[PDB]
């Protein structure tokens, strides 16, 4: 084993260490958008403890909060270098394997092709 | 109006205080809470205070439902609100309408309406 | 989301007329920095206090704190 | 101060040279609605209370019954 | 406004982008440094040619 | 030269357990020895031995850690907090953050089954 | 323990250990069924996983042996005394 | 919502959503002056 | 010893493991009479809006201006 | 720092204002210092002397900025 | 084969015909892009993805360029530059000044590749101004401001080629091309919705997010879609307690980049009539109450009703979770009962098809399966309705490769070519023994897809019996490397409650229940649930059962709770929690250990991890989160399950109807969203937009 306990030395409280559960990932590829550049990075981020995420306010209307981590989100070049930070804190983790475009050939020419039967669909452009 | 509290009691709130605003009744917008539904959820800080100073400013919905509509000979009416008054832009972003349908239309930022000449 | 800068990092100071400020950026090719130290004059006057305070009198201490005329919000960062 | 109209207040500070009694027409702005000046009325009852124009985000449900027909 | 940069004719932005032009961070370990040593540079080579001196560069690598 | 303050001692990483076991001793007797300083310059409203409970709850905390740089960074950081409270630098409340216990009961239900965290949503 | 109600199995699809109760819930399924008429039946795969037996008895009273045997019938007779010792 | 993103303090707060008449305008514009640190940068990046 | 942080402060603050706001927070308690240190709660929560980063690459590689005498011989092709 | 890491070029009229508004700044600076370190000593009038002058000074500041004493008026670029 | 070539010096591998970018993709090269998605054909119209290449004088169109060996490729050097940056002029030439009303704002290629690949300043000042274009009304679920039009022609590519709906077109000629519907129609297809992300500019956005939020605000979880057994991975973002919006997210073996609209539009109902409150009936009222008093009061029923056995009946319905109908499954046996059961038609009685092995009520040749099929067979099912992402893998397939469909139910408005032959037992067992049945014997990757409406028949061993002995006779069907039987689930709880049990023993299936509790079960029918019984509903929305109960306990929905579900394939999925639940509601699995503790027994479980460990205790297979196994038990599967119990069933002369009646208004979240109101009132066939008169 023999991974140091640095969770002892970091100040932190110890109900990090013994309840709450982080998720570490890439963030996927929007849809709304092609670019992929936010993606590369292993993230990690809290999962919600439920009664103190957010609960609205009576007095303005805004948004209250208890959980001091609902916006800190680390960044890390590898999955492995999360793992073992994430160890070293004694943090329990879940690893979200991230999900790759599959790649497949496309051809231009495939648009124009010659139906020897019947035409299945007409196409537009 | 008098208006039932959810502990049983009631609110008394004179009938002035109770319209959206000086010039509408309703509400203009799904979430948008009523006075009465504020009024309900808030009369420990309105207690001993002056409705009639709080401030209560014009609607602007029926104030533009008023302008009269514009005309154009064409399928596009450009937008602008610009004061030509005083220097510099002061209005909002060149917005080019289509107007060939048979309505009217409106800009995105200004309610400004524009219509083809019928 | 504000102006992309390069990565890098990058001491550069100036002549503050309290003396040699200076920042000390990184970047990682994001919007945000990564890192910002602010070096502040007046924290290694007030470091040195101790060493030119010794020997003198407290109306003389009086005199070096306002040689210096530290900015506590800077000393504080 | 706040018992100042606004123009005063601009003029009261040297922020221009004309009055708003002398300012001409085109640089006065146009209203479609009535003016109505109102001080800081801090300390008093007529105090700005805040709201939440909102109404509850989560709406619940108002109960209903059905039998076993 | 500035004139070459408010010319609205030849005023291509790959030429005036000084941003995407930014000088690299250069890094140099022991290694890199051998190499300009026992070899030269490109200045003042010292470095046989063919596929021996690149096996020569690959020596230090 | 900028001279060290009163109880300052210098920082110095032992390569053995068996010297920051002697370290460590000193420090837990320097802490006993200037108990009823801490409850003389804080105005505590309860006892020394309270104190002195505290404290040794406080080492029993990190008894069981073997791993050398731990322990040292561990004496290091129980040092600066003898330094801290010796010389009169806290003040009241952050003494007072290590006697939550001595502060009179918050309240009445301290949930401690599950069915009471269920009823307050804590489960 | 008043009756045996359901059954699970566990179990690779195809490591080393699984083996014989592959063998066993191949062959010998529709018997264990008939004898047992009254109980969910289950099995349940999963590669790298030990292979084992649930049996549920009576307001959730679950047994448990695991099956690391070397034979269908060491399989059968290991079973039967799960289901009898209840 | 670009006075709500380049807010130094994040004192403003907005909500918005279709309006009767078709159009985008807000149901609820806050502002926290205790929070306010008087930047003018919301004042910039408004385009109206 | 410290010297910006709270006397009591357990923490290191400019970790990337440490929350902007970080755990504790102060109040007047009128009962005990003291400034006590409680479990962090906020009535406006807070908004990173760093989940609006861009999803295009900015700013490409950049120019090198390594000395020629620093960089490494290109052998002769033959 | 932001702009040598940007690798970009500041026009010449915003060089010339940020060197005049940097010297400006330094007199508001030397003003208060000077005259903080006189009033710890004793002295309490140079001290009042000075800061008129140097609220004659920022009233330029409130015309280029719209703040008498924070500002950002210079900007990365 | 694949090839070699070179790109900005670097030098990557990829297959013969392929286009350049992919390979640029391939060698992390980053090239721009409008016309091209991975999905979708190709075009060349938006002419951004220019680059130089040595052979040809021109640069030219990497999304149509076919890689060639030894071709070199320059992305960087000054025509390059020149000619994006005149493109993106031309492209912003007639743009409207839209940003801040467009819904795209922050999320826009546009922006970002003008920002990036373009000009700091236009030199487009001309006073006759920007062209104009009018808005279209092509239905509620999107908004359209079509002065934003780059014409791309995704959306166009996707309707007719993905979707099946070819009333979205190219009119016009010229600057004057204008994409929409000739004349006034709705873009009646099940996918509509994805056209929304597909659209690079805002041009189609999102009407009921219409203008609610701006991206930087939301909090990106990454969680599962219910509504359909497919369990579509998405990507949820919230505003704090709100749930503004749904898109998808990718997986190549499940959904591949599409999700229907009931899963996209369906989360305007889960701010609305929710259950934030424990509830108990006193006569014709409901009365708020606490959790302590509902809980004994159930308590007290227990006691003074005093079931016996199999008295205690147990209703899961969709919507729901598996450590749920786990909790709810201990504690039932703890009482002494096995009426487990689902909230179908026939649920009362243990499935034809059987639950002892996975392979006979699964998907089992993954949803992967199907491009690689060449014979398909549809029972009582209507995929359009059923796991609309298959449909259009089907279609995806059928296009480009040699593919024959059958079915054997009511004609269904298929998106491809089906040859209809019968809606009966009779003309199922004749298609099976005469031309089709030997088409999939002369297949080499056959599939008989079955509906789940099948399962919800009296007359369902019949069936299975028939296709049992047909999958069996037949080895092309069933082999050491293919598996052809499948059963298409609708809801995502089915699978997940067959892996753990939960089905109901003849023994129960045959006395009238004391007690009832039903979970998250909105389809009972007045009739499976007597008046004299106590009944006790968990749900997040009340809708129909909370009508019926005595008793109301709040649930929470899916955005609320990590919840694991098992999909069709059997992959187990585990979702996020994307926001606390509200009010005075709590997660299911609490409740019922809490509600256990206060009867007469208790669960030996307490946090997440021992919740987990006791999955594992049911089905291993439920923690190996994303993995979709095979199985070696096919053979076996069918002859224990299939064919054997079930030869003492008749088939009826029932003709086959379709399970759903409205793919929209299916369970309570949807039912409870005003926009799948406005969705199931228009987007009906009797409307005169929603079809073309061809
Ligand atoms: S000027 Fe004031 S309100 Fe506007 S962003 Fe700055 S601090 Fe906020
Ligand atoms: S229009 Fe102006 S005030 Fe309104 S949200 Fe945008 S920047 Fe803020
Ligand atoms: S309508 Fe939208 S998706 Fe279709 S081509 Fe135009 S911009 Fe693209
Ligand atoms: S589509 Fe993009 S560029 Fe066009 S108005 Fe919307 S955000 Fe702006
Ligand atoms: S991406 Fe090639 S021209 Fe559109
Ligand atoms: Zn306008």
């Amino acid at each position: 084993d023999n991974v140091p306990a640095h969770e002892i030395v970091s100040g932190a409280p110890a109900e990090l260490s013994r309840n709450r559960v982080v998720r570490i990932y890439q963030q996927a590829k929007p849809a709304t958008q092609s670019g992929e550049y936010g993606t590369f990075a292993w993230r990690l981020d809290w999962d919600i403890v439920d009664v103190a995420n957010r609960w609205e306010n009576d007095l303005i209307g805004w948004q209250s909060s208890g959980d001091y981590m609902q916006a800190t989100q680390m960044k890390f070049t590898s999955k492995e270098s999360a793992i073992k930070f994430a160890n070293k804190q004694g943090w329990d983790f879940y690893i979200q394997e991230p999900h790759h475009r599959k790649f497949r050939v496309k051809q231009y020419a495939n648009n124009f092709v010659h139906s020897y039967g019947k035409l299945k669909h007409i196409r537009t452009k | 109006k008098s208006i039932i509290s959810y502990n049983g009691n009631t609110i008394e709130i004179p009938e002035e205080y109770t319209k959206q605003a000086p010039n509408r009744d309703s509400t203009w917008a799904p979430a948008q809470a009523s006075k009465t539904e504020i009024y309900k959820n808030n009369m420990v800080r309105f207690e001993q205070k002056d409705l009639s100073k709080q401030p209560m400013p014009y609607a602007g919905i029926e104030l533009i439902a008023q302008q009269p509509v514009r005309f154009v000979h064409g399928n596009t009416a450009v937008c602008d609100g610009a004061n030509h008054n005083g220097p510099g832009a002061q209005g909002h972003p060149k917005i080019f309408i289509n107007v060939d349908a048979p309505g009217s239309h409106a800009c995105q930022y200004c309610g400004t309406r524009y219509e083809k000449e019928h | 989301k504000g102006y992309s800068v390069p990565p890098g990092e990058t001491y550069t100071a100036i002549e503050a007329p309290k003396g040699e400020m200076g920042v000390y950026v990184v970047s990682d090719g994001s919007e945000r920095p990564y890192k910002c130290k602010i070096r502040a004059p007046g924290f290694a006057h007030l470091g040195a206090f101790d060493h030119i305070a010794r020997g003198h009198f407290l109306p003389d201490a009086v005199a070096i704190i306002g040689t210096m005329d530290l900015v506590f919000g800077e000393v504080d960062r | 101060m706040s018992q100042v109209e606004p123009g005063w207040h601009f003029w009261l500070g040297y922020g221009v040279d004309t009055a708003p009694c002398n300012t001409p027409k085109e640089k006065l702005p146009i209203r479609a609605y009535p003016y109505k000046f109102q001080p800081n009325y801090t300390g008093t009852p007529g105090a700005f209370v805040t709201y939440n124009t909102l109404k509850p985000k989560i709406s619940a449900w108002e109960p209903v019954t059905k039998q076993r027909s | 406004s500035s004139y070459p940069t408010n010319d609205i004719a030849e005023n291509p932005y790959w030429k005036r982008d000084h941003r995407r032009a930014y000088p690299q961070t250069a890094f140099f370990d022991q290694k890199t440094v051998t190499g300009l040593l026992e070899l030269g540079s490109e200045a003042t080579p010292r470095i046989a040619d063919g596929e021996a001196g690149t096996k020569a560069l690959a020596n230090i690598a | 030269a900028i001279i060290a303050t009163a109880f300052a001692e210098t920082v110095k990483f032992s390569g053995s357990k068996q010297e920051l076991q002697k370290r460590t001793l000193a420090l837990y007797r320097q802490f006993l020895r200037g108990a009823p300083t801490f409850a003389d310059l804080y105005e505590v409203q309860f006892s020394i031995p309270t104190i002195r409970t505290k404290i040794r709850q406080e080492f029993e905390r990190h008894r069981f850690v073997d791993d050398l740089s731990i322990q040292n960074v561990l004496y290091a950081k129980g040092h600066m907090e003898y330094q801290e409270c010796i010389n009169f630098w806290k003040q009241q409340a952050q003494f007072l953050k290590y006697f939550p216990e001595e502060d009179d009961i918050q309240g009445r239900h301290q949930p401690s089954n599950f069915v009471d965290k269920f009823l307050k949503n804590r489960a | 323990s008043a009756a045996l109600r359901e059954i699970r199995f566990h179990l690779c699809q195809n490591g080393s250990s699984s083996a014989p109760l592959r063998q066993f819930v191949k062959n010998q399924i529709g018997a264990f069924q008939k004898a047992n008429p009254s109980t969910k039946v289950l099995v349940r795969e999963a590669n790298g996983v030990k292979p084992i037996v649930f049996a549920r008895f009576d307001h959730g009273h679950e047994s448990k042996i695991g099956l690391d045997v070397s034979s269908e019938k060491e399989v059968a007779e290991r079973v039967k005394s799960l289901i009898e010792a209840k | 919502k670009l006075c709500e993103a380049i807010c130094p303090a994040l004192a403003i707060t907005i909500d918005a959503e279709e309006r009767i008449d078709g159009s985008r305008r807000t149901t609820k514009y806050d502002i926290d002056m205790t929070k306010c640190i008087y930047c003018g940068y919301c004042q910039e990046s408004c385009p109206v | 010893r410290r010297i910006m942080t709270d006397y009591g402060f357990e923490g290191h603050p400019l970790r990337k493991d440490f929350p902007l706001t970080g755990y504790t927070e102060v109040r007047w308690d009128e009962e005990k009479r003291r400034v006590v240190y409680e479990p962090l709660e906020l009535t406006q929560a807070f908004r990173n809006f760093s989940a609006g980063s861009t999803a295009w690459e900015p700013v490409g590689p950049g120019r090198d201006d390594r000395p020629d005498s620093f960089k490494l011989p290109t052998p002769k092709p033959e | 720092a932001v702009e040598k890491l940007l690798n970009v070029e500041v026009p010449l009229r915003g060089k010339y204002i940020r060197t005049m508004f940097g010297e400006i700044t330094r007199v508001l600076n030397h003003l208060m210092s000077v005259c903080s370190h006189a009033m710890d000593v004793g002295a309490l009038t140079p001290f009042l002397w000075g800061f008129e002058e140097r609220e004659k000074l920022m009233e330029f500041y409130e015309r280029v900025s719209g703040a008498r004493l924070h500002a950002a008026y210079v900007r990365p670029g | 084969a694949e090839i070699e070539l070179t790109i900005d010096g670097h030098k990557v591998s990829i297959e013969a015909g392929s286009a350049l970018i992919q390979a640029c993709e391939k060698a992390g090269v980053t090239v721009p892009r409008y016309c091209y998605h991975d999905k979708l054909a190709i075009a060349g119209n938006c002419r951004m993805c220019l680059v130089d290449v040595e052979r040809a004088p021109k640069p030219v169109a990497s999304c149509a360029y076919p890689v060639a060996p030894g071709m070199v490729v320059r992305t960087d050097t000054e025509r390059v530059k020149q000619a994006r940056e005149n493109v993106m002029e031309m492209m912003l030439q007639n743009h409207p000044l839209d940003c801040p009303v467009c819904d795209q704002g922050g999320e826009c290629d546009l922006q970002d590749q003008s920002m990036r690949y373009g000009r700091d300043r236009g030199r487009f000042t001309e006073i006759t101004g920007k062209r104009s274009t009018e808005d279209k009304n092509i239905g509620p679920l999107v908004k359209t401001s079509m002065n934003r039009c780059i014409h791309c022609t995704r959306c166009v590519r996707f309707a007719n080629d993905i979707a099946g709906a070819p009333e979205l077109g190219s009119s016009g000629r010229g600057n004057d091309m204008q994409i929409g519907t000739y004349l006034e129609k709705n873009l009646n297809t099940e996918l509509s919705g994805n056209v929304i992300d597909l659209c690079p500019v805002g041009a189609l956005t999102n009407k009921p997010y219409a203008f609610r939020a701006r991206p930087w605000e939301l909090k990106k979880t990454e969680s599962i879609d219910v509504m359909d057994a497919v369990g579509s991975n998405i990507r949820i973002d919230s505003k704090g307690v709100e749930v503004m919006r749904v898109i998808p997210r990718v997986h190549e073996d499940v959904n591949e980049e599409w999700i229907n609209d009931k899963s996209r539009f369906a989360c305007d109902g889960l701010k609305t009539q929710r259950l934030t409150t424990p509830l108990i009936r006193v006569g014709d009222k409901f009365v708020n109450a606490t959790w302590d008093d509902a809980l004994s009061t159930i308590a007290k029923a227990y006691q003074q009703k005093a079931p016996k056995g199999d008295e205690f009946k147990a209703v899961a319905g969709a919507l729901v979770e598996v450590e749920s109908m786990v909790a709810l499954k201990d504690m039932t046996n703890a009482l002494g009962s096995e009426n487990t059961t689902t909230d179908t038609p026939n649920g009362n009685s243990a499935p034809a098809h059987g639950i002892t092995f996975r392979s006979n009520y699964l998907f089992n040749s993954s949803i992967a399966g199907i491009e690689d099929a060449d014979a398909i067979l549809l029972v009582g099912t209507n995929p359009r309705r059923e796991a609309a992402v298959m449909n259009a893998r089907i279609r995806k397939a059928w296009l480009r490769q040699e593919l024959e469909i059958a079915s054997v139910g009511p004609t269904l408005d298929a998106t491809f070519d089906v040859a209809e032959l019968g809606n009966t037992h009779a003309d199922l067992e004749k298609a099976l023994s005469g031309e089709f049945g030997e088409v999939l014997k002369n297949a080499k990757n056959p599939l008989i897809i079955v509906g789940s409406g099948i399962t919800d028949r009296e007359d369902a061993g019949a069936f299975f019996n028939t296709i049992g002995k047909f999958v069996e006779s037949t080895p092309s069907v069933l082999n050491e490397n293919w598996n052809g039987y499948n059963v298409l689930q609708r809801s995502a709880s089915r699978a997940g409650a067959y892996d753990i049990g939960f089905t109901p023993s003849d023994e129960a299936s045959k006395t009238t229940p004391k007690m009832v509790w039903l979970l998250g079960a909105d389809e009972v029918a007045a009739s499976d649930i007597p008046a004299d019984a106590f009944v006790v509903y968990q749900g997040h929305n009340g809708d129909v059962g909370a009508q019926f109960a005595d008793v109301v306990l709040p649930g929470a929905a899916y955005t609320e709770k990590a919840g694991t579900y098992v999909n069709t394939e059997g992959r187990s999925q585990i979702s996020r929690a994307a926001t606390g639940p509200p009010g005075g509601a709590r997660e299911d699995w609490k409740i019922l250990r809490a509600v256990s503790e206060y009867l007469g027994v208790a669960l030996p479980y307490e946090d997440a991890y021992e919740v987990r460990d006791r999955l594992a205790e049911i089905s291993p297979s439920l923690v190996r989160y994303d993995l979709v196994e095979p199985t070696v038990f096919g053979d076996v599967a069918v002859q224990h399950s299939l064919v054997g119990p079930n030869g003492s069933v008749t088939p009826s002369s029932a003709p086959l109807t379709e399970t759903i009646e409205n793919f929209y208004m299916t369970d309570s979240i949807s039912r409870s969203s005003p926009t799948m109101a406005k969705s199931s009132i228009a987007f009906n066939k009797d409307n005169k937009k929603n079809q073309a008169f061809a």
